[PDB]
């Protein structure tokens, strides 16, 4: 059978594809100039920077 | 130090490329009048990229 067990593969699926989300917005930048923390620290001065 | 600079309706915009930024040339024409910069900090200039 192509997909007797889907439960399983929906809970192993469920798992990587929340996590692999969680990854993916780590390189989104929240309304900032960019999204490496060493960018920012590397172009603006603490005062700015925060 | 072009000794002649446009109007501001035709202003020019010279492309510069394959070269050394070495911002410290800059600060040896005369006590400027304004160096308000955006988007990065004026003293970390040297060690970015462009
Ligand atoms: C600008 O150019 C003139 C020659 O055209 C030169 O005498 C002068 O030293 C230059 N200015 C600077 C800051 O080097």
């Amino acid at each position: 059978t192509p997909s007797a067990l889907g439960k399983l593969q929906d809970v192993v699926n469920h798992n990587a594809q929340a996590l692999n989300t969680l990854v993916k917005q780590l390189s989104s930048k929240f309304g900032a100039i960019s999204s490496v923390l060493n960018d920012i620290l590397s172009r603006l001065d603490p005062p700015e920077a925060e | 130090n072009a000794t002649t600079f446009a109007s501001v309706y035709a202003w020019n915009r010279k492309r510069i490329s394959n070269c050394v930024a070495d911002y410290s040339v800059i600060y040896n024409f005369a006590p400027f009048f304004a160096f308000k910069c955006y988007g990065v900090s004026p003293t970390k200039l040297n060690d970015l990229c462009f």
